[PDB]
């Protein structure tokens, strides 16, 4: 599955 | 061994009717997934993935595609901004995922490019974002001092190597298949140059050794190979050619070493 | 920027009046926006699918083209490329090799 993730650049 | 690898491309400048953003995921190198921002729904690309998922599956991995659309929506702007740019076309990319090594060791990955140049990188093993150019300092700062390193770290360990090893076995029939070559030798005399080719049509899996031999010695002077490439429906396709005088014809062989041929298989034009 | 590296081939080894599948694979190019046009005597070919955008290890940009065809003899087949690093379109013919 893909990652859920909440990193912004 | 096995892979899963997932990645994502964010363009300002994708041409008409095309859309900015689109992800899609591999297992073993074959295309399993698809979302981009003009559908808006993550599908299933494999017969086997979608025989062995269910709506809720589908509905949790386009909420996960719908964040991400939305993050790199503004990090195009957010990079533009970082590097002193106006407008223009920019794209950002990323990829990442997980690798079962055949000994049974494991590595993670995630990574970033921004116009096609690497920008930064996770070092699990420090759980530090390696920054590969000084634009991408002020993201490192502010993942590391986020602690987005754990969530990371567990994801690429943890979820990316337990789902590779279900998907491995959901596409077991259709992954670990072999499919035979068909092989074409032909010539062409031009400039008093006899070019030999030899293409290997629809092999699987991948991996292949295609060379030429004279008078029964393999030969590499003035031998050229395109690569592997793709075709259609999964399987692959290569071409190699060689420089010979005219009338040197009989003296090549074409050998092809592939999974698929428990002996190497030998072609004449 | 990187210019496309384009290469034409069949599914299967040609023969005339046997169905077969005309690709177009063009890698390692950037910026990822292209054009990719299969053609049949100088006319766009009915039938084409294309990839989603995708790119290799090294960041670079690829798409593969094809579309179901019967080759004829005494018809020429291509594949037309457009891309900003290029000053005109590109075409790379098909060879039958039959």
């Amino acid at each position: 599955i893909r990652h859920e993730n909440r990193m912004v650049l | 061994l096995h892979t899963l690898r997932y990645i994502s491309t964010a363009m300002t400048d994708p041409g008409p009717g095309q859309p900015w953003f689109v992800d899609v995921g591999y297992v073993d190198g074959e295309l399993f997934t698809h979302y981009n921002s003009t559908a808006r729904r993550a599908v299933p690309r494999t017969e086997w993935i979608a025989a062995n998922t269910d709506q809720q599956y589908w509905d949790s991995e386009t909420q996960t595609s719908q964040r991400s659309e939305q993050i790199d929506r503004d990090g195009l702007g957010i990079l533009q901004r970082r590097y002193n740019q106006t407008g223009g076309s920019h794209t950002v990319q990323w990829m990442y995922g997980c690798d079962i090594l055949e000994d049974g060791t494991i590595r993670g990955y995630r990574q970033y490019a921004y116009d096609g140049r690497d920008f930064i990188a996770f070092d699990k093993g420090t759980m530090t974002f390696t920054a590969a150019v000084p634009e991408a300092v002020p993201t490192k700062r502010k993942w590391e001092e986020g602690d987005y390193a754990e969530g990371l770290k567990q994801y690429l360990e943890e979820t990316c190597v337990e789902w590779l090893r279900r998907y491995v076995e959901y596409g077991k029939a259709e992954l670990g298949r072999r499919e035979r070559p068909e092989v074409r030798v032909w010539g062409k005399e031009a400039d008093g140059i006899l070019t030999l080719s030899c293409r290997a049509h629809g092999f699987y899996p991948r991996p292949i050794a295609v060379s030429w031999l004279k008078d029964g010695a393999v030969r590499g002077q003035d031998a050229q190979s395109g690569g592997i490439v793709p075709n259609g429906d999964g399987t692959y396709h290569t071409w190699v050619t060689i420089d010979a005088q005219p009338g040197d014809g009989d003296k090549y062989q074409c050998r092809v070493e592939h999974a698929s041929l428990p002996q190497p298989g030998l072609y004449s034009w | 920027d990187l210019t496309p590296k384009v290469q034409v081939y069949s599914r299967f080894p040609a023969s005339a009046g046997t169905k077969n599948v005309l690709n177009c694979f063009a890698a390692g190019f950037h910026p990822p926006k292209i054009s990719i046009t299969l053609m049949k005597d100088g006319v766009p070919m009915e039938g084409a699918q294309y990839s989603d955008m995708s790119f290799n290890d090294d960041w670079t940009f690829q798409r593969l083209v094809h579309a179901d065809f019967t080759p004829s003899s005494g018809s020429t087949y291509a594949c037309k490329v457009e891309h900003e690093t290029l000053k005109e379109p590109q075409v790379y013919k098909w060879d039958p090799e039959f």
